[PDB]
């Protein structure tokens, strides 16, 4: 099993560092596999992916185009470990952080999460919302370009609120063991699905859809669905 | 994603 | 009893021009206590203040620095009606747009909202969290320049609506809102409070003010309220 311990201040004042450290465990951070990321959760920036490094015979770096000029993400190969900086905090990057890892494309393993505060295309097309009756199959759409979707593999995440997201879906329509096979993917084109099959109660939660986009070079993440059992 | 050997 | 209607391209070209109208019905676009504003929710950024447009024995224009450059609000009293014009637009400007009437510095009133696609200050907590019935409270951080000298306003917003007026100069309750709301302003700090939460109030809530170093109205991050 793989545990991500995460460490930062929940408070940052404007204009300064912030500075947040996530320890590894049952994992190398210079895994020719994995790739270590950073996301972001907040209402008004919804599920944003901050950036990631990775070691594949020399150490990469790739950031998200929000934050590309104020981050920066170093791994430590002797306490196995790795951080995330962010330069000139403002109130707009008051969020939910989570550090995850990557391994085929999909955030398999996340952290608990650490919410900051500072005081003194881009997004994949969800539906806000859907909903069903108990015993229903209901299926969640997401629309994306060529850029995207249409280019590259598409990913399910459940979130149950205050939780960090689970991998529900990899490589389109792959499923994880431990997941039921209620849960179904499909693509085709640019758009993507996600099916429940006998929804019940327990799958109340929020959905996203995930995937990778050439032309912003990097992470793209959907709006979120949230699923409403009437 | 051309991190890994996995995109596409 | 009045309604604003919204009308629109969903598609616009970049560098080209945004044109949106709001149809006013149920009022008059010269109401003397009334504001005609425009607002977007971009998807990754959230609530922004478009701009503002009103009579009082004399049109005034009031709009966002942002967009102070490539913004204009056309009001028409022919038509009854106030249009949105955003010049030279980019892939920034795919958003949901919305028009809304405001009143004594509220926003009670609200457009349906138009996604168009296109190929600050204030500081509250991430998420909460309540059980039913539970008494719990939503804080917002401002400064001297916005709440430390200007009313508050709060909003609830579900999915794939507009936001909905809960409490406004600070703490004051508009009708069909239940007294389960309340607010309070405490120096450069507001709250809103649920006392007796219902599963029903699972949204999004915003607190809104007016900052004089931007001279515009100001939105906060928005909190994610959950009823577990
Ligand atoms: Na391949």
């Amino acid at each position: 099993q793989v545990q991500l311990q995460q460490s930062g201040p929940g408070l940052v004042k404007p204009s300064q560092t912030l500075s947040l450290t996530c320890g590894i465990s049952g994992d190398s951070v210079s895994s020719k596999s994995a790739a270590w990321n950073w996301i972001r959760q907040s209402p008004s920036r919804g599920l944003e992916w901050l950036g990631r490094t990775y070691y594949r015979s020399k150490w990469h770096n790739d950031y998200a185009v929000s934050v590309k000029s104020r981050i920066t993400i170093n791994p430590d190969t002797s306490k196995n470990q790795f951080s995330l900086q962010l330069n000139s905090v403002t109130p707009e990057d008051t969020a939910v952080y989570y550090c995850a890892r990557g391994q085929m494309g999909a955030l398999d393993v996340w952290g608990q999460g650490t919410t900051v505060t500072v005081s003194s295309q881009s997004v994949l097309t969800q539906p806000p919302s859907a909903s069903g009756t108990p015993g229903q199959r209901v299926t969640i759409s997401c629309s994306g370009s060529s850029s995207n979707i249409g280019s590259y593999y598409v990913y399910w995440y459940q979130q149950f609120p205050g939780t960090a997201p689970k991998l529900l879906i990899y490589g389109n329509n792959q499923r994880p063991s431990g997941v039921p096979d209620r849960f179904s993917g499909s693509k085709s084109g640019t758009s993507a699905s996600l099916a429940i099959t006998g929804l019940q109660a327990e799958d109340e939660a929020d959905y996203y859809c995930q995937s990778y986009d050439s032309s912003l070079s990097g992470v793209i993440f959907g709006g979120g669905t949230k699923l409403t059992v009437l | 994603d051309p991190a890994f050997g996995a995109n596409s």
